[PDB]
């Protein structure tokens, strides 16, 4: 019967809003786009402009070139059949090459090739991407905090794909490309090495995914419990901290035992959410290059009974 | 004892249920009457995990296990060293979460903010209560329910996945866990744009939520804004547990089968079913 | 005409260098595709 | 869009 | 192309060379990662058979 | 594969983990030292400062240089209530409510309480005044949903207590931040967007009852608000929904 | 035939260059990519077994 | 009959443009893909038995 | 018009649009011919 | 008119250059095919 | 009867245009790929079976 | 009579919508059912009769 | 009004609505009829 | 009646071309089907 | 009994009342055909021999 503040209940709109000049090339920058009252509901109904540099152009080719080998791969698996390609989309799969290549490159496009040329694809298309954010933060004189954030996903990615299969000396480790293909991927590298369950990085890894959804639901409710105290303004709130800080920090403080503040919420935030990858990571190199059992290694270790 | 701010906040009243008997503080903590409800639930559960513990014949904290009673025990009580413990901490747990989440909505009325924590933890405790007590009811045993140990609630996780294949083929599976890939990632991202727009570069002065929406916007070209991303913080964690749920509560129940076998229906469109060739063709 | 505000003498000063450099490069790969197609030809 | 939400097309157009 | 010269009217130079750039690269290292991977060309493999090497 | 153990069951893995154990132990003491900038030394309740301040110590002062030249901030700094608080307390030994002496809501205590923010409007990126009336918010328009100009606003206890007259925008995140509502004597009072129903008919306002729309605080300027204004008036209206429950 | 200059009037010539650009690359790459798939034009693969190089 | 260019009236030439050149070029992809999955029209193949090519 | 382009705006837009329209159609029919004496289909 | 504001001299420039260089594009594309075709028909 | 122009009135034009054509053609598609499905019908199959193609 | 009515309380629009929606999934679903059954698949049935299988 | 349209536009568009379900109505029982002389499925 | 803002002359004129459009629609259809069911009847 | 239409809004009673009718009775029409003593169209086409 109370407003809840989940969708807005009156929409707005002014002049588009072509955002802010500090060292940005405004030659770069796009048109602003449309207006979608339907996103308008939920956040911002305002659509671009965005940013096209160098890295952004690399970037973005880069990453269509690997999108589109691997359609390309999925259509030539359907036999050029719209229907086949639509009834097994979930199906195909680019997978890379078999064991008995290891790492060389000298294997049959069929067999291995194709997913090395979209693996190159993917990965200057990632690492673009990562200068690209670090670019645009330094560009607006922003620290760097989303460049090392998503260093942390890139270096649980990298593993998997790239640093893992070349410590297991084969390409055939790393991960295939498909929807299914890379579920059955995640099940049979659990398989392999004995029930990952067991991998203390795992276990690690999942605690700090429960960890961040358990923290986003705490700091959006409670953002959301004080934005009649203008509380989703948070960077005025660290400049001159409001009745809505102080709330939120009394909230926390008298069920919990400790709180924390406006800025360093988002230090928990961000330190919760990098945990996941950078654990993950860790785990991801130590099956198989150290543990191969990770069942015996826990009986080994307590964790489960002898 | 106090924060610097916090004295003009201690006003009587807010409570639920009481008013004065338990309308205080015990150091930083609040104590209501859902207080002190949590705090005898937390205890007696705790203690009856250590002794448990003494009853298994381990001081590992890591090996400590309370199993519920096995399945031919039904949905019935058990002794206490074969499945009763499991029971008493089951309901110790529950009234704690209840107790706490009520205890919230004190603390909520007392300072004149929303409910939606409360709420939150609510779906949280739903999502428990769907594998502790839903599920287990539906199929007619507490045995289904999982363990309470450190790695022999993942042997139970691993079991009830397997018994139905490659658990991954669980769309509501799917759709929860892509929510909660989803959430961690824009976790990531704002807790990093507030900390950047906050923490500039090296003695600039600190950057207005212009500089955020212009950032996000330079970056993918949308920016979902200041209230918006808390929205989506909120709702991304509340869907990923509400499909959670609802991925175990159709499973031993409405589903029995291999996961992977559901998606046949999408193969066998009468259309293109029988057209040689791809994947399943 | 005009979008990025340049001159024609500049377009000219430009675009003349650029086939330059577009040459250079054909004429290496040009090369290139010759001592390939002599050392295993692929036709 | 809640009050007309009580499949989805109905509310969608 | 003496009428060509007019593109620079309308993209920036800078955008033009690093489109350039880029697509040189990538078809660069695609056309040769094809090469490397068909047993008739792989350069390295043939001289590898031809000079009793493993 | 490596898999040699340096001793007893000691791998890699082991090292991993005992290392990732001290890093944990490292960035939580981190995180909770960069989480006591603000509302520390602790405090008695009244306001000595305490014996107890908690097994981790104060951070290193860090200073944020503010975007208008608005000043600079070094936090943790000296803290004081720079406000007359109208708050006694109902017992001698601590861990006690304290109870309000006179109208809580017109003092401005628990769940009415705000806070001395700086007397100055919040300034966007390009020092111009953040949320300001749709009249001079130049192009600004209602996009959808209900427009509530003129529409009856009904307090808790179910009576007209004025009508809208005006929508107070935030002009870069180009959403609604206040109502403005002319009541029965010809002056204007702010409602924050958060604490309003906007329904087909009305504007409901839960918090407030019909008589207590006067007691919301005016702003001196009528274009504008600072900080320290709508600080004052959401305490104001949030504090209604515990001090207006004697009428509804 | 000549009186199509007008499309350039009403559409921006630097993002319709660039879709071309993208389009025909693309275009030209998916063409090539099923001839190599298809056995009777997989030029590689003919010049292999015509030269007896496998 | 001859009184159809109002339809230009009712929506952006840009989109309307846009919108037919996408879905136009998809149909061709479309039909050609047809083609060639149904082995009596696949040209390739076709050629391929025509000439004795495998 | 929604456009807001006048009535002879539309005259030239309709005019060269069926104009490049004619002749897409007709080089799809001189292609369906090819094919048909190639290879027919009915 | 003038969506992308510019003058239909400077589109008469614009579109004669383009369809130069779409000409000279469809005649190298002639003449691979020839050259294909007569290598391999695909007929 | 004569009266249905006001339906224009009360449904936005354009989206009632986009939609339409939307359905019309999903509808044609559904049923050229139901006349492709039977054999009685398929015409590719049909006319392969009639010219002796396979 | 007085049906005219139903009018005054529900959005013409998305009544007309919703509407379509059905009909269209009705009209779908009989032809398709009525397909299921060999004895009224009029292709079919029409290949029996001409001896086109 | 309790959505704004009058009772002639309320008459008036129940109309044109009844016009329009009877005109698909006699279709569909012209089909159904057809079908009939065709095979009587009872 | 409202809704878009439209008027009776220009809703009329819209439906009027529409209705035109829908016959020529229908005209190339039905030609369509009396070619199909001459080439080969589902009667 | 009156007093329905006054605590349940009208649209939301009238679409799921008006939905459950339709499932409902669809699923009645299912449960008919799928058994072999009420689906009309076997019964039609073993009369007709056009089975
Ligand atoms: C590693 C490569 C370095 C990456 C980070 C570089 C950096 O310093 O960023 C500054 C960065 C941006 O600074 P800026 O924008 O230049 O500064 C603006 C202003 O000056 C304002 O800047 P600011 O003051 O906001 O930033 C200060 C921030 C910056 O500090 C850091 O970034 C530290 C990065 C720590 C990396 C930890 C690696 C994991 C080790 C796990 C154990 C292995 C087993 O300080 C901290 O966050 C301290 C965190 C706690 C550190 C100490 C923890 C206890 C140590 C245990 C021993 C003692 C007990 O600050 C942040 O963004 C911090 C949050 C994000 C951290 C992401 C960490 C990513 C890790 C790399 C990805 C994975 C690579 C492979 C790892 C796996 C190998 C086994
Ligand atoms: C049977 C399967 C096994 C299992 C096998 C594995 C394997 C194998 C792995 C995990 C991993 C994880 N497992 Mg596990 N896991 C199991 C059971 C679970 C259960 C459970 C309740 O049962 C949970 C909650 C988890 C959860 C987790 C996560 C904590 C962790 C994944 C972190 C992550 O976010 O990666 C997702 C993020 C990334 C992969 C990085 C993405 C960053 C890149 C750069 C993205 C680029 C985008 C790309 C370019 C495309 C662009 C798109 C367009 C731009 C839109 N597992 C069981 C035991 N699990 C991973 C891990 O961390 O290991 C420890 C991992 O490798
Ligand atoms: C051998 C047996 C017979 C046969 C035995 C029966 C029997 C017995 C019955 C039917 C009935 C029906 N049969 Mg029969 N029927 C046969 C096979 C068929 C076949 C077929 C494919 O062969 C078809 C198409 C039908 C068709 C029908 C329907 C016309 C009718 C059910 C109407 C209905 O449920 O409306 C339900 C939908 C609505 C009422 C509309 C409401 C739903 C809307 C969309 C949602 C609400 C929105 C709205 C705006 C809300 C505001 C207003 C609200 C309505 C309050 N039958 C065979 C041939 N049939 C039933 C009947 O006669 O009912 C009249 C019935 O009892
Ligand atoms: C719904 C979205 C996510 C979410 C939200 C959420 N959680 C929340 C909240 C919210 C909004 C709170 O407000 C509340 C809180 O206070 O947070 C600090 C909380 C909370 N979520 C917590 C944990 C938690 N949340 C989890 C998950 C999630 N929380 C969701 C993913 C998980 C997972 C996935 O594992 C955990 C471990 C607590 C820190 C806290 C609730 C504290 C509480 O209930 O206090 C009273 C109870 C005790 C002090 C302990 C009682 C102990 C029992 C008596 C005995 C032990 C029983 C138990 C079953 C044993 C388990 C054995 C093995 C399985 C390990
Ligand atoms: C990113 C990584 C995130 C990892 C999260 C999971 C791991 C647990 C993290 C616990 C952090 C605790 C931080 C200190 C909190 C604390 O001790 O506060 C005291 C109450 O303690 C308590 O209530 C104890 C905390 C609850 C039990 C934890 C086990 C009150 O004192 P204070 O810390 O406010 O004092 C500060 C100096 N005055
Ligand atoms: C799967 O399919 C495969 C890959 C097997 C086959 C497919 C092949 C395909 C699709 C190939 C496509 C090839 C294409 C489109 C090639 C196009 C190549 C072009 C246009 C190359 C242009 C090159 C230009 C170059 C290299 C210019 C270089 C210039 C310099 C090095 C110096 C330039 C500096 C200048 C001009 C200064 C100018 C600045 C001022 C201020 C005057
Ligand atoms: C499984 O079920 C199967 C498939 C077996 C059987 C089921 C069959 C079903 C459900 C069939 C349903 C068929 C239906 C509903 C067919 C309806 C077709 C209709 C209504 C087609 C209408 C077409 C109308 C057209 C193409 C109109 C075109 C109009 C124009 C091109 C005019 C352009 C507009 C202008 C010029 C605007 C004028 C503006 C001013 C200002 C005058
Ligand atoms: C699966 O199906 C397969 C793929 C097997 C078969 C399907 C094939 C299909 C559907 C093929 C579709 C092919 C199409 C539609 C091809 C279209 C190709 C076109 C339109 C190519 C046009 C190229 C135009 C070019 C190359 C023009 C270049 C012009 C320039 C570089 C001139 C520079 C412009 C300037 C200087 C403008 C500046 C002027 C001023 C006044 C500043
Ligand atoms: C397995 O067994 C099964 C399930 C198959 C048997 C069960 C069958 C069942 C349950 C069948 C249920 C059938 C039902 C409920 C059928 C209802 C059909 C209806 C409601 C048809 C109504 C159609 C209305 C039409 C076609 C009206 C068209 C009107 C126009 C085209 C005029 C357009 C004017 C409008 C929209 C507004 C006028 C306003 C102005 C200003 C002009
Ligand atoms: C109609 O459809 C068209 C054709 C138009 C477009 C359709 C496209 C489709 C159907 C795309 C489907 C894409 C899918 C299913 C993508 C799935 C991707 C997944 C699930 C990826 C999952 C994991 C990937 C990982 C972990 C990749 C890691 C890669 C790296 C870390 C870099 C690898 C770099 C390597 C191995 C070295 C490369 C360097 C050289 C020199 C080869
Ligand atoms: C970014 C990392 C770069 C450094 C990578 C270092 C590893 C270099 C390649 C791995 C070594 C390959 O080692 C070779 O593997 C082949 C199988 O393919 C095997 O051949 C037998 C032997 O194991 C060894 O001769
Ligand atoms: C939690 C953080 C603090 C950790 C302690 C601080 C020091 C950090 C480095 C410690 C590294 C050594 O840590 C120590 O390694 C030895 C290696 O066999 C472990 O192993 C020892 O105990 C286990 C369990 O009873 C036996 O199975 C094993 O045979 C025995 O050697 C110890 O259980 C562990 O305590
Ligand atoms: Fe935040």
């Amino acid at each position: 019967a109370e407003y809840q503040n989940i969708f807005t209940q009156v929409q707005v709109r002014g002049p588009a809003d072509l955002g802010m000049t500090e060292d940005v090339n405004l030659a770069n920058r796009s048109g602003v786009g449309p207006f979608s009252t339907l996103l308008g509901w939920f956040g911002n109904a305002q659509l671009g402009p965005i940013y096209l540099g160098s890295l952004g152009v690399l970037s973005l080719f880069s990453g269509l070139m690997w999108f589109f080998t691997i359609g390309i791969w999925f259509w030539y698996q359907a036999g050029w059949n719209p229907a086949v390609f639509l009834r097994d989309l979930f199906f195909f799969s680019l997978e890379p090459p078999a064991p008995e290549y290891g790492l060389s490159f000298a294997a049959p496009l069929k067999e291995g090739g194709l997913w090395l040329i979209a693996s190159f694809f993917m990965f200057v298309a990632v690492w673009s991407w990562w200068g690209r954010t670090y670019l645009r933060a330094q560009a607006l004189g922003m620290g760097k905090h989303t460049a090392w954030a998503f260093l942390s996903a890139i270096w649980l990615w990298m593993v998997l794909g790239f640093i893992r299969p070349i410590l297991m000396g084969s390409w055939s480790e790393a991960v295939p490309y498909g929807i299914f293909s890379h579920l059955d991927w995640t099940n049979n590298f659990s398989l392999v090495h004995g029930n990952l369950f067991y991998n203390p990085f795992h276990g690690l890894s999942i605690a700090f995914l429960y960890g961040s959804a358990l923290l986003f639901a705490m700091h959006g409710a409670t953002i959301l419990a004080v934005s009649r105290f203008g509380g989703e303004r948070e960077l005025e709130q660290i400049a001159d901290r409001g009745t809505a800080a102080e709330r939120a920090a009394l909230f926390w403080r008298w069920t919990m035992g400790f709180n924390a503040t406006m800025e360093g919420i988002h230090r928990w935030a961000i330190w919760m959410a990098v945990l996941v990858t950078l654990t993950g990571g860790i785990g991801i190199l130590l099956s198989g290059t150290v543990v191969d059992n990770w069942y015996v290694w826990g009986q080994n270790h307590g964790m489960a009974p002898l | 004892a106090l924060l610097s701010f916090e004295r003009k906040y201690r006003v009587p009243g807010g409570t639920l249920v009481g008013g004065n008997l338990f309308d205080f503080w015990v150091g930083p903590f609040y104590v209501g009457f859902f207080g002190v409800a949590t705090f005898f639930f937390a205890a007696l559960g705790i203690i009856l995990i250590a002794w448990s513990a003494v009853l298994q014949g381990t001081w590992n904290p890591q090996l400590i296990s309370v199993y519920p009673p096995a399945l031919e025990y039904g949905l019935g009580g058990a002794p206490l060293a074969k499945g009763g413990l499991w029971q008493i901490i089951t309901i110790c747990a529950t009234g704690a979460f209840v107790s706490w989440a009520l205890r919230e909505v004190e603390i909520c009325r007392k300072l004149g903010i929303g409910y939606h924590i409360p709420f939150a933890f609510a779906f949280a405790i739903l999502a428990y209560l769907t594998l502790v007590l839903f599920r287990p009811v539906m199929m007619g045993a507490w045995g289904y329910a999982f363990p309470y140990g450190i790695w022999t609630h993942l042997d139970w996780v691993s079991n009830t996945g397997y018994t139905y294949g490659n658990f991954h083929y669980n769309p509501a599976h799917m759709i929860a866990i892509t929510f909660f890939f989803t959430n961690a990632l824009a976790l990531a991202l704002h807790g990093a744009l507030v900390l950047s727009a906050a923490n500039p570069e090296k003695g600039k002065e600190m950057r207005t939520p212009d500089h955020e929406d212009t950032f996000f916007r330079d970056l993918v070209g949308y920016s979902i804004g200041t209230l918006g991303i808390h929205r989506l913080g909120l709702l991304l964690s509340l869907s990923a547990v509400f499909f959670s749920a609802l991925c175990m509560i159709i499973t031993g129940t409405i589903w029995f089968d291999q996961w992977v076998d559901w998606w046949q229906w999408w193969v066998k469109l009468p259309w293109w079913a029988n057209i040689p060739g791809g994947i399943n063709g | 005409l005009g979008y990025t505000g340049l001159t024609d003498e500049q377009a000219q000063e430009l675009h003349s260098v650029y086939m330059s450099g577009l040459w250079l490069f054909s004429a290496v790969a040009i090369v290139a595709h010759l001592a390939v197609y002599i050392w295993r030809p692929w036709f | 869009f809640a009050f007309r939400l009580m499949a989805a097309f109905f509310a969608a157009t | 192309m003496s009428k060509f010269y007019k593109i620079w009217m309308i993209f920036d130079p800078r955008r033009v060379f690093v489109a350039q750039g880029v697509f040189l690269f990538l078809l660069a290292v695609m056309i040769h990662l094809i090469l490397l991977s068909t047993p008739s060309y792989n350069w390295l493999e043939i001289s590898a058979a031809k000079y009793n090497r493993v | 594969m490596v898999g040699v153990t340096a001793f007893g069951n000691f791998d890699l893995a082991s090292l991993a983990i005992y290392s990732f154990w001290i890093f944990l132990a490292g960035l939580i003491y981190y995180l909770q030292t960069e989480n006591m900038r603000e509302g520390y030394p602790l405090e008695n309740e009244d306001g000595t400062p305490a014996a107890n301040q908690g097994p981790f110590p104060l951070p290193k002062p860090k200073t944020f240089i503010l975007p208008h030249g608005r000043g600079t901030l070094t936090v943790p700094g000296p803290e004081s209530e720079d406000r007359p608080i109208a708050l006694a307390r109902t017992a001698v030994s601590e861990g006690f409510p304290h109870a309000p002496t006179g109208d809580p809501m017109k003092d401005g205590v628990g769940p009415a309480s705000w806070v001395a923010r700086r007397d100055l409007p919040e300034l966007d990126g390009h020092g111009h005044n953040k949320i300001k009336p749709m009249k001079a918010a130049a192009g600004f328009y209602v996009s959808a949903g209900k427009n509530p100009i003129g529409l009856p606003v009904r307090g808790c206890d179910l009576e007209i207590a004025g009508k809208v007259v005006d929508i107070w925008v935030d002009i870069p995140e180009q959403m609604a931040r206040f109502l403005e509502v002319e009541l029965k004597d010809g002056s204007t009072r702010l409602l924050p967007m958060q604490m309003v129903k906007v329904q087909s008919n009305r504007v409901h306002v839960n918090a407030l009852s019909s008589d207590l729309f006067a007691g919301i605080p005016t702003i001196k300027s009528p274009t504008e608000v600072t900080l320290l204004e709508e600080d004052k008036i959401c305490g104001y209206v949030a504090g209604g929904l515990m001090y207006a429950a004697p009428k509804r």
